[PDB]
């Protein structure tokens, strides 16, 4: 009995090690594609804001030249 | 921020620098911020020898100076150069503390990390600056546009590159390096001058070229018709004699460069050109947005003021890509202050402090911030 | 909790959870430890407590590990788990006799004895491979099957380190360079794991020394007089491989981890090809990953895929292995506590232990 007890912890322990192992792997690539996607949100923001303001400049620009320039200036 | 600040717009760019201050829809005042110096050291005693030359200064005296661009393919060469250049902008050009205005750098794509540490530790230390923000021209020159899907082909002075952005999506993988752009070719035009026994040394006799091909030379949409033209015609072709009273007949070339920008098999080597880089550049996206990217098409850059380059890009567009799509191609008039633009814009936000590394944030987590916050 | 390697040469010391040892000194003792004994050698004797992997001496290890808690690393030991390391095929007198010290004379709270072998698999993420683990006194090829060492498979080779720092001294000797005193033993040992290096081909390499200048490099002594090295770049490392050079009847570290493959059962021999890790600072030379590859590819069927895994940090692999350990929330279930030493004896070892 103590001889499988033996054999059977030992590979548990191989087992735990291994999966300690992967875990970091797949803790460290989730990390680091999660800081590329962050960088992906960051980078469109400012575009967002930029193409948000174009349409802000662009309707102001319709409605000053309505109502014929605005009683022409 | 405060309303009254005007924060400080400095681009330095290969064959120019821009500044100026919010709220104005086009630079005031340009000059080159580079830097010429004496061949040698030490002939000109006695006139008030200074250990470097900026600006007007510089400029004055360009026909015995040396011109040398401190920034080579996008690498920093000297430091004290720069720190020179930022002084002298400051304190004498326009007479302003660092200190009480904030400042916004512009940096290459592909910027090595190391060189962001230092630059970062540079103004943080000499400067004792409040924030930094670093911004990419090329992003910057394609949102001034006023559209945040396309592909950027600037063909710079010194370098090219391809910066392909979807609606705002920054694709640094997508970004190539080429080692072909104007300097390359300009010296090759001056060496077949050479060879053909017209002789160009002086610095301002290359200002003069450069001005006259600016103002004179066009870019050929069919070479055909130039040839026809040229052999038919010469009302199209001059004589233009030099200041100095040096006499030249410029005949083929002035048409022979703007072919050598599109097609350089002139020069016989086997190397991509800057199209065929462009192509490889749009290939590596998606398959799908490759159709809006094309649709959406922006010229713009620092050293693209060549006249009629709209139309051969059309040509190129329409003969590579195909013709069911449509095709329309802005190019403002201020396409080279288009990355002014974009600074003007960023420096006029009073919600985007937020965005700014503040003082604490910086102190707290080191110089290596400035690469995750600024893009 | 902390995890102590005292192999043979060198003792590593440091507490479970971190990447790398806090403390690494010589296992050497004069009343003075590690550096002090080596620097001071004028005034008292050295003694080494352990002989190839075996202590010998339990009055000076109970000096060394009193060195390494309460000077090397500065901790109480009656208030963490201590993980110790042994060597292959101990004595099972010696476990009887660590768990005493441990207890009785530390006042350990727990503790724990693990095979040095399994530790760097440990290390190298793997569940059944074959380790060679050569020291600086001994060297050893050790199978594993799903983390259990065969024990009838292991063999030891007299062979390690040290003896090549006496064949280079020799070699040099024979040069023209002396190298006699322990003061000597040192530089040649700092030239050894500076310059050399395993030659895949080693005929072919004496050739081209024997006609060209292109493999020797200078190297400068303390006294600031410069020498320069030649084929014996590789003819050191390659005593490893042809230990006639040393004058020992035996057989190679490539042929002692085939036979020991060969000694285990059929069916896993696959794996072991697949999985030989080398561990130890003795496996530090430069290209000894692709000369063992030849080999045992030259011993093995054309069948079998031989894979030698060789990792940078392998000269600690054994202790990476413990902190690995002795961090799971797994293991915390299998430390030998107080009250089970009290009750049951040093004994308790073999129940626990393995």
């Amino acid at each position: 009995q103590e001889r499988r007890w033996k054999v059977a912890a030992a590979k548990k322990l191989v087992r735990t090690v291994v999966r300690h192992h992967e875990e970091k792997q797949l803790r460290e690539e989730r990390g680091k594609k999660e800081e590329q996607s962050r960088l992906r949100r960051i980078a469109a923001s400012t575009a967002r804001e930029i193409e948000c303001f174009w349409s802000n400049i662009e309707q102001v620009v319709e409605i000053k030249l309505r109502v014929e320039l605005e009683e022409k200036r | 921020m405060d309303d009254d600040i005007a924060a400080l717009v400095v681009d330095n760019g290969s064959g120019m620098c821009k500044a100026g201050f919010a709220g104005d829809d086009a630079p005031r005042a340009v000059f080159p911020s580079i830097v010429g110096r004496p061949r040698h050291q030490g002939v000109m005693v006695g006139m008030g020898q200074k250990d470097s030359y900026v600006g007007d200064e510089a400029q004055s005296k360009r026909g015995i100076l040396t011109l040398k661009y401190p920034i080579e393919h996008g690498i920093v060469t000297n430091w004290d150069d720069m720190e020179k250049i930022w002084h002298h902008t400051f304190y004498n050009e326009l007479r302003v503390a660092p200190e009480e205005h904030p400042v916004l750098l512009t940096e290459a794509p592909l910027n090595p990390k190391a060189n962001r540490e230092k630059m970062t530790q540079i103004m943080f230390e000499t400067f004792n600056t409040p924030a930094m923000y670093v911004a990419i021209q090329a992003v910057l020159s394609l949102y001034a546009s006023g559209r945040t899907t396309g592909i950027v082909m600037d063909s710079g002075d010194g370098v090219t590159h391809t910066v392909p952005i979807y609606e705002g999506y920054a694709l640094p993988h997508a970004i190539l390096r080429l080692d072909l752009a104007g300097r390359d070719l300009t010296d090759y035009l001056m060496k077949i001058l050479t060879e053909r026994g017209y002789s160009f040394t002086t610095t301002a006799e290359r200002e003069i070229v450069r001005d006259i091909k600016e103002k004179l030379c066009y870019v050929a949409l069919d070479f055909e018709q130039e040839m026809a033209t040229a052999a038919s015609s010469s009302s199209l072709e001059k004589s233009y004699e030099l200041p100095d009273g040096q006499v030249i007949t410029i005949g083929n070339e002035r048409f022979r460069c703007p072919e050598a920008l599109f097609q350089p098999s002139f020069l016989g080597m086997e190397s991509c050109g800057i199209h065929e880089t462009t192509f490889n550049s749009i290939m590596k996206c998606d398959v799908d947005i490759r159709k809006d990217l094309y649709a959406n098409t922006v010229l713009s850059g620092g050293t693209t003021m060549y006249p009629g380059i709209a139309d051969r890009m059309q040509k190129e567009i329409t003969a590579l890509a195909p013709s069911t799509m449509k095709i329309k191609i802005i190019a403002p008039p201020e396409r080279k202050y288009s990355v002014w633009i974009g600074g003007s814009i960023l420096a006029s936000l009073s919600t985007f402090q937020q965005m700014w590394i503040s003082k604490q944030e910086y102190d707290e987590s080191g110089p290596s911030i400035v690469h995750r916050k600024c893009f």
